[PDB]
């Protein structure tokens, strides 16, 4: 599927600028549930399968989900015994799991923001 | 600021000289000065504090002058003097604490802690008694621009940097050539290491050079230069550049040959030293160039020849080290030392009263991040807070 | 992304250690064992390769990453080896009568050689350093060498009479020849059956690992007699069966891959 | 300064003596083994030399944290000063020197000896805590160089030894999974109190009052007194800095400074 | 006297080195030698024991502190070695065909193993670390293994047909087996004439001292093929008689006992 | 190396590396049997070496390697020299073979093996091709659909497959990049390998001795480039050709450069 996926990449990199800003900001305040996302398909082409299951059986094998599970287990073990908190080598004054530096200020901040990528899909946000 | 220094100095000299039984002929001048200061203060109301945990205190000065009828001193005079001096001392201490904590980029020399802006007026000018200290003298000279100088013992001018540089690298890290250096406070410990003992190099010689660039010029520096750097002279496990993996380092110390230490200034050379070890001098320099060499011993005994073979394993790595400590120095600008407590006083005040970070000083006032970027605004604010901290230390250490 | 350039690198010491690249390097690499036919003979099985692969799968190495490549004999393997993987392990049987042969094999594979060809019939060659050796591969090499003097006359040998030469190799499959460095030699070689190449020894190859399954460690990598060293990728076991040896290799594969590192070139 | 603080103490107030490189630590070189054996072949412990104005501590593990959890071993050193200090200017560095080469040390009971062949790594999870009355005051994590402490009677240096998870062959051949362990992983820390201020009186590397006192006593052959030890060994005289000793020491230092102002 | 616990010990660096416990440790301790039958055979003397005792008496060791304990063969010694003394010495002959057994003997006696029992008819066992091995003693042990997968099924073997199992030993009196750590194994063993025990290698035993009499040092105690170490109490000698060997041992018994150290457990 | 390089435009042009690269490098010519046959001499190699010795190239640096035919040479070419020159005779019937040879040697390939029987492979980019070497290669291919079935061919009936090569010693195959092919190849007589095309190989120099320059290295029919190290002579003899090569060897080595990637004896790299 390499050539088809490249064609679709090109379609994205040519429709991206044809997308609008006002209506996009209007759409980004919508709780678009599974039905809202999978009912408005272009033609509901032919009696398709359960699209939620179809996408999820690929979704839960990836970097995103595995990183979620890793954050989970590294708060869990850390709260269970003091080896992981004491090992992650935070900057100081707490290490629950978050302030971990796997890889100066720039480095630490990038490493921490790659964990803050989960604050968006963890309900720890307030804004857009 | 001059009036603050004069306040602290006359109060110190008062708490020192004004004692029972002494002779009024020794403190007549200081008493006339104290009365003059009381006159210049009476009728003013100052305020101090309001940033952080500093309490907001309001100072009112309504005192009485000291009589000049006496010919010897007594307790009913000393005690009046003390009950009048304690208030001025607390006022000066609170002023210095309200001044060490404030910053500004726009004319940072111009005083903060507005009570001090007021004391800098023209009617308060009648309090200047003697600007005798090094810091106040250099302050006055700078205001009347002239060649200043601060003398330092073991100055902390080098930010903490402990790092390597490999001019021949491999993934397996088994045949390396490079230089390691630790620059901290007043000390530079550098060491050039070759794993092959300069076997494939021309003439069985390998060059090593370390260039250091100071952020402020120094003069009349006394330096102690010795060979065989110590902290890079034992086994070690060090990381790679990207920090992923580690390599080993088992050193074997040799002597630098063709050593050359060059103290330069604006790229031109000023002082040069060939194979001179011990106590040396450097009269003007913003740059140091330590260039030494590792020369393979042409004649070798069995026990040492069994360590440097012609093949790649190289289980002993030949090193050539140099320690360099700046014992004394002189600087146009202000720095920190191992003798004075100004920076300690400032940082302690800030940590105690929980001062937020400002637009000039870094968090916690760490000398590394504060010397690495010694820009004119930071230098001015640093001179200001160091001067007033010295003023405060003259009374309350 | 510069290539072919050697630049100074720089780092620090207050940087923290990163994570364990094992359990990912296994998946993104390949492993190749080189076992002798006697092993398979003693085993007397045909599913042992898939068994070892399913075992490795418990250590992290996936199915299509591990390979077993058989060799009938040390000398047959020595005849034109081609070790092309991302991690090579070799199980070497001990044999007193093959000591120098399996020392030359070790010196050949453990190290990385920069090889140019040789035209005996035309030119007279010489060595410059202790690393420019002459390696000859083939079915049966019979080498003889005559050093020459300032005026290209022979020294105790006749340039015409091939029989006056000093035979240094008699019907060997692999020869690694180091001769006096600084004189011009003239060679006689059975070129119909053996090809010889002037090869300069570079730094080591960290991709292969020899494991002497039997007797004491005898391999002298360095041709010079003074050092006689022993490196990390030169291992030793004592054996009475082969299943136990393969179980041991499997259980301590991570130690092997820690002792080894991918190639620089 | 001395007569001034004297007059202050007489008129009770907050005094201060400014010291450069104060000799406040008694000479104490000593070790502590938290996993020991008779043959001394797999050890875990910490060694410290507290001398004058400097401290050199080092935590050593012979197993490189192979059996410990998470491949990490913890080391802690708690120095409990005899008198409080303020505005201390301190220089902290890694890789302590005098615990970084081969050594042959006797055990606690001085009965047998053991060897020590170190390999220096960097200290991770380093935490320096300056405490006063057990209340922590100043905290520093991973900050080396010139640092400050504003009020403290105790120091806690707590660092770790972490086994490198990724290792090249030359360093993997040094940390095997067997007991012999001919290379012992170590992590060190040096700490020097360059300058400070104290409400009490001590000795330094700048003033000669103590030397004048001890020279007078050695010259005129004074018997041992009830308060000071014989010869005025600063080690045994700072070990017990009782109020009597402190008063007599302030007094003799003051009069010694007074004499030094005249005769040098 | 807090046994069963481990507490921080402390000391200092100003204490002086105390007196020599030698000439007292010899008296309040005992020395047991283990020589081969070939020695007494060559000797053909009845008073050689009293002779060596009167010789030890010169070095300090009293008369009834010395013990001699014969063994017909290295394998008969490997069959349940019961070393119960305060200083044990073991003179060991070299045989290239017995190398693996006399290395297993070394790995068994030089170290201190914590041994739990094993029952093959009921359970299937797996290893957890690299030092949790299975040692089999007896007169003739014939051990076969079948590893299992995640779902309790064999890998290249069947859980009924014992012939398909993988053989690691064949009629051995002593065996020390290490397998892949993380996989359950089903075992076949001659339980009637052999006992197998699952043992964990703890820290070493500083109470014994092996002295090879013949060939070069080959004993690879550490099962992993990376260390190949030579411990301090692993001695070598070259021999043509036995009286010279015993005189050497007696003359250098102090270095031996300095290389040894009274046990901890 | 991922680091940067720095330079300055004020520096001076240093002395010539020529007359030292000749001394610390090696050169290797590849001539046809036809040339030695026309020459009918035995010491012509020592002659050419003594002639190079005037141009600076020392005695033990120049080599000659005979190759019976272009195809026999293309069969597993092992180029191991610091400088390689090739003399290549033109033949219309061998145009594609001596263009595949060019694409093989002038470029630096990174090859992996291909198991036809158990697996099926596809090409991703225009630089990932399938090269087969041996004595007689015959390749047939069937492209498949999304549901793993043929397209105008049957997965079983090998005759239904589409024949791309017949009786060829060297074959370079480029197919539609993005579909899965099933192959039929005489594995007993020809081994095939999935090779990606990296940057060029600056160590070889092709010299077409006869016809016009026709070699189209780049498989896409839109570049048709003429690299620097792709030369042409017109010939009526071989001695004049060799004299020309010897008299203009300096220009050839100025047009060539030592390799950058790594050391290797064959015409490509292997990564399994
Ligand atoms: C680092 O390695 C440990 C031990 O293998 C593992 O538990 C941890 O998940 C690794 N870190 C990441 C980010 O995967
Ligand atoms: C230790 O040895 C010395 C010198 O041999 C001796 O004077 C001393 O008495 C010995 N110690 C004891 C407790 O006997
Ligand atoms: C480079 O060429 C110039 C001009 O011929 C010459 O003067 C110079 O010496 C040459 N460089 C060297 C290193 O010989
Ligand atoms: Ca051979
Ligand atoms: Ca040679
Ligand atoms: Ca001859
Ligand atoms: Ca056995
Ligand atoms: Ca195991
Ligand atoms: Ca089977
Ligand atoms: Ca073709
Ligand atoms: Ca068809
Ligand atoms: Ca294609």
């Amino acid at each position: 599927l390499e050539r088809q996926l490249g064609e679709l990449r090109e379609e994205f990199n040519a429709l991206s600028q044809e997308i609008a800003m006002s209506q996009l900001i209007d759409l980004a305040l919508l709780p678009l549930d599974m039905f809202s996302m999978f009912s408005g398909i272009k033609s509901t082409i032919d009696a398709a399968k359960s699209m939620a299951t179809s996408v999820m059986k690929k979704f839960k094998k990836s970097g995103l989900a595995n990183s979620v599970s890793t954050l989970t287990d590294c708060l869990s073990d850390a709260a269970s015994s003091i080896s992981r908190g004491a090992s992650i080598r935070s900057v100081g004054s707490s290490a629950s799991c978050w302030t971990d530096v796997s890889t100066s200020i720039s480095t630490q901040t990038s490493t921490i923001s790659r964990r803050l990528r989960l604050k968006e899909m963890a309900t720890q946000t307030e804004g857009m | 600021m001059d009036v603050l220094y004069s306040l602290s100095k006359t109060l110190k000299d008062a708490r020192d000289k004004i004692v029972e039984g002494t002779l009024y002929s020794n403190v007549s001048d200081l008493i006339q000065q104290f009365n003059q200061m009381i006159i210049t203060m009476n009728g003013n109301e100052f305020q101090t504090g309001g940033i952080g945990n500093l309490p907001i205190r309001n100072w009112n000065f309504d005192f009485g002058l000291l009589g000049t009828t006496l010919l010897n001193l007594d307790a009913n005079y000393v005690e009046t003097a003390r009950n009048t001096i304690d208030y001025f001392v607390d006022f000066v201490d609170n002023v210095c604490m309200d001044e060490m904590v404030r910053e500004s980029q726009r004319n940072g020399i111009a005083p903060q802690s507005d009570s001090l802006r007021k004391l800098s007026g023209i009617k308060f000018k009648r309090i200047n008694f003697d600007n005798s200290s090094e810091y106040i003298e250099n302050w006055n000279l700078q205001n009347r621009r002239q060649r200043t100088g601060f003398t330092f013992h073991k100055p902390n001018i080098f930010p903490y940097s402990a790092s390597f540089t490999l001019n021949r690298s491999q993934p397996a890290h088994d045949n390396l050539m490079g230089t390691m250096w630790l620059n901290a406070g007043s000390e530079i410990q550098v060491a050039g290491f070759d794993y092959s003992c300069a076997i494939n190099a021309p003439a069985n010689i390998q060059q090593f050079e370390h260039i250091v660039q100071l952020r402020r010029v120094l003069t009349t520096a006394t330096i102690t230069l010795l060979p065989d750097a110590e902290r890079f002279s034992f086994p070690r496990v060090i990381n790679s550049a990207d920090g992923a993996t580690t390599w080993y380092f088992n050193p074997v110390i040799l002597r630098p040959n063709n050593v050359e230490v060059e103290f330069l200034l604006n790229g031109q050379i000023i002082n040069t030293y060939q194979a001179r070890f011990g106590t040396i001098i450097a009269r003007n320099f913003d740059t140091i160039r330590l260039s030494f060499q590792l020369m393979r011993p042409p004649n070798m005994t069995p026990a040492v020849a069994a360590l440097f073979p012609n093949a790649q394993p190289f289980e002993h790595h030949a090193t050539v080290g140099l320690t360099l400590r700046i014992e004394s120095a002189v600087c146009e600008s202000v720095l920190a030392d191992a003798s004075k407590t100004m920076l300690a006083n400032v940082t302690s005040v800030r940590q105690e009263y929980a001062i937020p970070v400002g637009p000039v000083f870094p968090p916690g006032m760490n000398w590394t991040d504060l010397i690495t970027n010694y820009s004119p605004s930071r230098e001015d604010n640093l001179q200001r807070v160091f001067t007033v901290a010295s003023i405060r230390s003259m009374l309350v250490k | 992304q510069n290539y072919g350039i050697n630049l100074p690198i720089t780092g620090s010491m207050d940087t923290a250690y990163a994570n364990s690249t094992q359990e990912e390097t296994f998946l993104t690499s390949t492993l190749c064992l080189y076992y002798p036919t006697e092993a398979a003979t003693e085993i007397n099985d045909n599913s042992w390769k898939d068994t070892l692969s399913q075992l490795f799968l418990t250590k992290g190495w996936p199915t299509g990453s591990v390979y077993f490549k058989e060799y009938t004999d040390i000398a047959s393997f020595s005849v034109d080896p081609q070790l092309y993987c991302d991690y090579n392990v070799v199980l070497m049987k001990y044999d007193a009568t093959l000591q120098l042969d399996m020392s030359e094999l070790a010196d050949l594979i453990l190290n990385e050689w920069l090889c140019n060809p040789m035209d005996i019939t035309l030119y007279y060659y010489q060595q410059t350093d202790e690393a420019n050796k002459w390696i000859s591969m083939g079915s049966s090499c019979t080498i003889k060498v005559c050093p020459l003097n300032t005026q290209t006359l022979g020294i105790g040998c006749l340039t015409t009479d091939t029989a006056t030469f000093e035979e240094v190799a008699t019907a060997e499959k692999l020869v690694i020849t180091d001769v006096v460095d600084g004189v011009n030699h003239k060679l006689d070689v059975t070129t119909a059956t053996c090809t010889i190449r002037n090869c300069k020894k570079l730094g080591p190859r960290e991709n292969v690992a020899v494991i002497q399954v039997g007797g004491s460690d005898v391999l002298d990598i360095t041709a010079d007699p003074t050092t006689a060293p022993q490196t990390e990728r030169m291992m030793r076991i004592n054996w009475k069966k082969w299943w136990q040896v393969f179980y041991t290799v499997v259980d301590y594969v991570n130690q092997i891959i820690q002792a080894m590192s991918k190639r620089s070139r």
